[PDB]
């Protein structure tokens, strides 16, 4: 019953920390949550043979640019770490 | 629900903006086509060839 949560920054950071702000926590919370969704599935696909290796490359896509999405995502995260700070 | 459903709508664009920034991120460096010889290569027999 005594939980007490509370509601220039100080406040601010807490309205990030609050999960359902309307229109700010949302848009805070889905689009990182996009952002670790497909720096999991980039993780993932790079170990296909068609995807990301030299699985079908031997004959003659593999593109080597997930490792750009890595880094924009690391980014993001690194970035957001500060934010968190 | 509604505003929720905006709110959604509003983030699907910012995601969608920064998506097409990570494709031409991906495109500023790009090596579809290589430039090669990709023929034969040179023998001694072509040395001795008269061409």
């Amino acid at each position: 019953d005594a939980d007490t949560d509370t509601a220039a920054r100080q406040r601010v950071w807490r309205a990030f920390e609050n999960p359902h702000t309307s229109t700010m926590a949302l848009v805070f919370y889905y689009v990182t949550g996009f952002f670790i969704a497909v720096s999991v599935i980039a993780n993932v696909v790079e170990t296909v043979p068609c995807g990301s290796s030299p699985g079908h490359i031997k004959e003659l896509r593999y593109a080597v640019a997930f490792f750009c999405l890595d880094t924009a995502c690391v980014m993001i995260f690194t970035v957001e770490y500060l934010l968190r700070l | 629900a509604a505003a929720a459903k905006g709110i959604a709508i509003a983030l699907l664009v910012i995601l969608v903006i920064c998506s097409l920034i990570v494709t031409s991120v991906i495109l500023l460096t790009p090596a579809e086509d290589n430039s090669l010889s990709q023929k034969k290569k040179v023998t001694v027999e072509d040395l001795f060839s008269e061409d």
